[PDB]
């Protein structure tokens, strides 16, 4: 009825290049990924990110912090360091606002 | 002789957890590490290890 | 046409597992004359849905439906071209899956094709032949009309 985005949609905005990226939320329960429901996650809890974009998943210290194989680890070994930059102000300027 | 076997085992070797069911052999025998105190991110999360099938597994 | 994907569903569950989300609810959902497994998540607070509920969905490439491409962009203005506005509830995505039954080595029966619709997931099973029309990582208009 009326044109809403979503938090992710602007959020792949932020994602600069076309990374590609896996991570985990830190509430992700141990046995969706053994059971049934391993794409179609019920809490939202498997980060997955395509081509640039993200598909689904909640973002954290673990896909956002100061790990190995992290967002910002992969937008840094795939883009350099000024593009990795820019990742860092946008995303600090426009989840302030 | 029996007596004996308890008496010089010691080395405190197990902590003897025995709570979280695992989730590749489904045996309790597990143990627990609590490490990473404070810092900037990364809090005191729980890593519980199998130690029949080798499985670990978040606390989350 | 670009129209991939039309069926008639019946609400069967609504949020099995427990409530995740305030505002979205995940429901699960039989249809009928194709037998086709449907999980949606929709935005409850905007579009209420009850047990029980029959909705048409509509699962097209395009909403012009007249061979048109679009951009990809949001264009307000352009409302003109006679966009398939007989739905009420209308979703864009990205499909991002597509998983088969089989282990590859003679054939497929059945797909299951994964869209995500700005982070509002789907999944939706059945046989190859309705199927057919999914291709991995392209764009795609979810619309769907409550019946009575
Ligand atoms: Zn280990």
């Amino acid at each position: 009825p009326r044109p809403l985005w979503t938090g992710k949609q602007i959020f792949s905005l932020i994602i600069p290049g076309h990374i590609n990226c896996i991570r985990t939320h830190s509430t992700h329960p141990d046995d969706e990924d053994s059971g049934p429901y391993k794409h179609i996650s019920p809490g939202d809890t498997k980060v997955v990110v395509e081509n640039g974009e993200l598909i689904m998943g909640i973002l954290c210290k673990k896909s956002l912090g100061t790990s190995a194989g992290s967002l910002v680890h992969i937008s840094y070994l795939e883009m350099g360091h000024d593009i990795t930059r820019l990742f860092y102000s946008n995303i600090q300027t426009v989840i302030n606002n | 002789k029996e007596a004996i076997r308890e008496h010089q085992m010691a080395k405190t070797g197990g902590t003897q957890t025995d709570l979280f069911t695992c989730g590749k052999c489904k045996k309790k025998n597990c143990t627990y590490t609590q490490v990473q105190t404070r810092s900037a991110d990364e809090p005191m999360t729980t890593f519980v290890v199998c130690n029949e099938c080798g499985n670990r597994w978040k606390f989350c | 046409a670009g129209i991939l994907f039309e069926d008639i569903f019946d609400v069967k569950d609504i949020d099995p597992e427990g409530k995740k989300f305030d505002r979205v609810s995940r429901l699960h959902c039989e249809s009928e004359s194709f037998k086709m497994d449907l999980i949606l998540d929709v935005n409850i607070q905007i579009y209420p849905v009850d047990l029980g509920d029959k909705f048409r969905l509509v699962i097209a490439s395009t909403l012009y439906e007249d061979g048109t491409l679009d951009d990809g962009e949001y264009n307000p203005t352009d409302d003109r071209p006679s966009r398939a506005d007989q739905f009420e509830y209308v979703m864009y995505g990205k499909v991002y899956r597509i998983e088969g039954d089989e282990t590859s080595t003679e054939a497929a029966t059945r797909l299951s094709a994964y869209v995500s619709y700005g982070g509002l997931l789907m999944r939706l099973q059945g046989d190859a032949n309705n199927l057919h029309g999914f291709e991995v990582d392209s764009r795609v208009y979810l619309l769907m009309k409550k019946l009575a």
